[PDB]
RNA sequence: AAAGUGUACUUUAUAAAGUCAUUGUAUUGCUUACAAAUAACUAGGCAGUUGGGUCGGCUGCUAUACUAUAGCGCCCCAAGCCUGAUAAUUAGCUAGGCGUAACAGCGGCAAGCCACAGUAGCACAUAAAAAUUGCUACCGUUAACGCAGCAGUAAGAAAGAUUGGACAAUAGCUUAAGGGCAGAUCCAGGUAAGCGCUAAAAUCUUUGUG
């Protein structure tokens, strides 16, 4: 669902502003976590390769 | 007996969940890696990773234990924490805090008494 | 369902096209109409013809030749409401507003004696034509005077005539 | 009257606006009332085809402009025809020519001869 | 794939995004072995039965392996296969659990696997799916229904709880406008497992008065 209004008043402006901030914050948060997961993923893969060679 | 699962789900997601292990009005939680669609306290798990005691002690703090190395391993594989687990990891500094959406609904005026008839009898 | 892209619209049109030519039906309908109900049917026929032409690709005033015939039938029948509706929605019916058409409609209403209808047609016509002839205005004024005399006994008619006279004077 | 399409009205789909205009409103500018007036959001109509059966609804094709710039590469049909709030936006040349006509229409509405809600 | 792509959809004088559709290096796996109650007043069992050959065994779209589960099915060919077999009685299994120095014996609690939803045969549903999906016949009440979902009623039995409150928390379904749904669950009521405390006052507890 979305919010739309024919009246160009303060209430309409507030809803648009709040939504923009939330979406921007969530997008930035997603990028940071994924980068951490990718970095950890490489580390564990390297350990497995070393263990396999030892065996 | 409770052998841990090894094969990953093919049609569902893995999540990090809280399991209720308390007593009457004395909650206690255990963190484990389980299939998304299951019973709350089901015995099917991939690993148990931590514990949490939400109530304050004489020192005024809550206590939380976690495996730092294994949390990263499962987060890399694709396990998705729930909303409350995100809060615990955010405060503990394992991952950045997750922003919450704005709230407009008038909050509940009876949250600790609405679901407890014993208090309402005295009220 | 209509295609999303405009480049595929030609194929959509050619498949099962609807009936488009209604000139023969309208000509027969105009002659056969002798009551108000038939006049309403003709108005619907005009609307369907104007809408149907888009399938062929024409966007002109299809109902530009039979307008005069429709006016004649309405005057003979004696009902002016169909003409009032036509001028109110002239574009929707595919009729191009022009001074000769306005004069013909006003004369028909004036002949019927409905000065109030004559004022309505002139007022609606003024919204399509920038300049209204002064002679036409005088004719409508005479029609209003005749209408007032004919129906002087009805207070509601007197109020309507007075209101229309004020509108004509203001505009 | 076609002059009644300038002010948006409740339960007024784009089909009613397009039909009650000269030449089916080809080459005109239309927009919804929920869009900000200064946002420069509008549709430019290039082709119109009526419904096969109803003959009272229209499928329109054209371009979509946001901030006075095209948003898509090729013409496409308007998918929001069925929504409400559409109104006519005459170009400056049309506005100048229609100045006296708008005044006449407003006077008639003020005096109660014309009821915009019915039309 | 916590991904990419779009002549697609929605919101914006503030825009980042999501929605819908589609896409994976072979595009969702079969087989074998061992163990697990009585039981001979059950001694013969099996003929698609044991093995071999051709053909079939579909839902495409890397290349070879000479066709790469199978008597799984048709036709043909050779006579083999099992023998505490075959037929019966009883029981859901694992395990926590209770007695015992142990060995053994028996099977209330948390959880895992399997089967079923009045009875039986079928269609979908393959890969994670039929209490609250269909078709047919039958049984019991009255064209319909089947509470072995929660509460509750009747009969039977020595003996089986309220026709309660709430989504505040945990888990789940949907949704980018921050909401909606819920007898899972969390709380209360009822019933002498068990565990803890009270059933007497004392300078109005000197952890006091000031
Ligand atoms: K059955
Ligand atoms: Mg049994
Ligand atoms: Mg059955
Ligand atoms: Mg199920
Ligand atoms: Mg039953
Ligand atoms: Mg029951
Ligand atoms: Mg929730
Ligand atoms: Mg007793």
């Amino acid at each position: 669902r979305v919010f739309t209004s024919n009246k160009m008043d303060e209430e309409r402006a507030k809803r648009i502003t709040e939504q923009r901030d939330f979406i921007q914050a969530r997008v930035e948060w997603k990028k940071a976590t994924i980068s951490l997961y990718k970095e950890w993923r490489r580390t564990f893969l390297q350990k497995d390769i070393e263990e396999q060679h030892t065996k | 007996m409770n052998n841990l699962l090894t094969q990953l789900p093919k049609h569902d997601l893995l999540k990090i969940k809280l399991v209720r292990w308390g007593f009457n009005k004395k909650p206690f939680y255990v963190l484990s890696v389980m299939k998304r669609r299951q019973a709350r306290n089901s015995g099917n798990r991939y690993e148990d990773i931590g514990w949490w005691d939400p109530s304050p002690h004489q020192d005024g703090n809550s206590h939380f234990g976690i495996k730092f190395d294994r949390v990263k391993y499962w987060l890399s594989q694709g396990a998705v924490p729930t909303e409350k687990v995100y809060g615990l990891f955010g405060q503990a500094g394992i991952i950045p805090q997750k922003p919450a959406p704005p709230k407009y609904k008038p909050a509940d005026g009876n949250a600790d008494t609405k679901w407890r008839p014993e208090l309402q009898k005295n009220l | 369902i209509a295609p999303s892209q405009l480049d595929k619209l030609e194929k959509f049109v050619h498949v099962r096209p609807p009936k488009t030519d209604y000139e023969e039906d309208i000509k027969q309908a105009i002659s056969s109409v002798t009551d108000n109900e038939g006049l309403k049917k003709c108005l619907d026929l005009f609307l369907t013809n104007h809408a149907a032409q888009t399938w062929v690709g024409k966007h002109e005033y299809a109902n530009a030749g039979q307008v005069s015939d429709f006016i004649k039938v309405c005057e003979k029948v004696g009902s002016s409401a169909p003409l009032v509706t036509l001028w109110q929605s002239a574009y929707r019916y595919g009729v191009d507003p022009t001074v000769p058409l306005l004069r013909s409609s006003a004369a028909a209403c004036a002949a019927l004696g409905e000065g109030a209808d004559a004022a309505l047609v002139l007022l609606y016509g003024s919204c399509y034509i920038v300049n209204v002839p002064e002679d036409l205005a005088a004719a409508v004024r005479t029609a209003l005077e005749a209408h007032e005399k004919a129906q002087e006994g009805n207070a509601e008619a007197l109020a309507k005539v007075q209101k229309y006279r004020e509108a004509l004077d203001r505009l | 009257s076609y002059l009644a399409q300038l002010v948006p009205r409740d339960k007024r789909t784009l089909s009613n606006v397009i039909l009650n205009l000269p030449n089916h409103g080809i080459g005109g500018i239309f927009a919804r009332d929920t869009w900000h007036p200064e946002s420069k959001r509008y549709w430019e109509i290039l082709e119109v085809v009526t419904a096969k059966d109803s003959s009272a609804k229209v499928d329109a094709y054209g371009y979509l402009y946001y901030q006075g710039e095209k948003t898509h590469p090729f013409p496409k049909r308007v998918h929001s025809v069925w929504r409400y709030g559409w109104y006519w936006k005459p170009k400056p040349e049309q506005e100048k020519l229609l100045q006296p006509l708008k005044e006449r229409y407003n006077t008639l509405v003020d005096m109660g001869i014309i009821d915009p809600s019915q039309l």
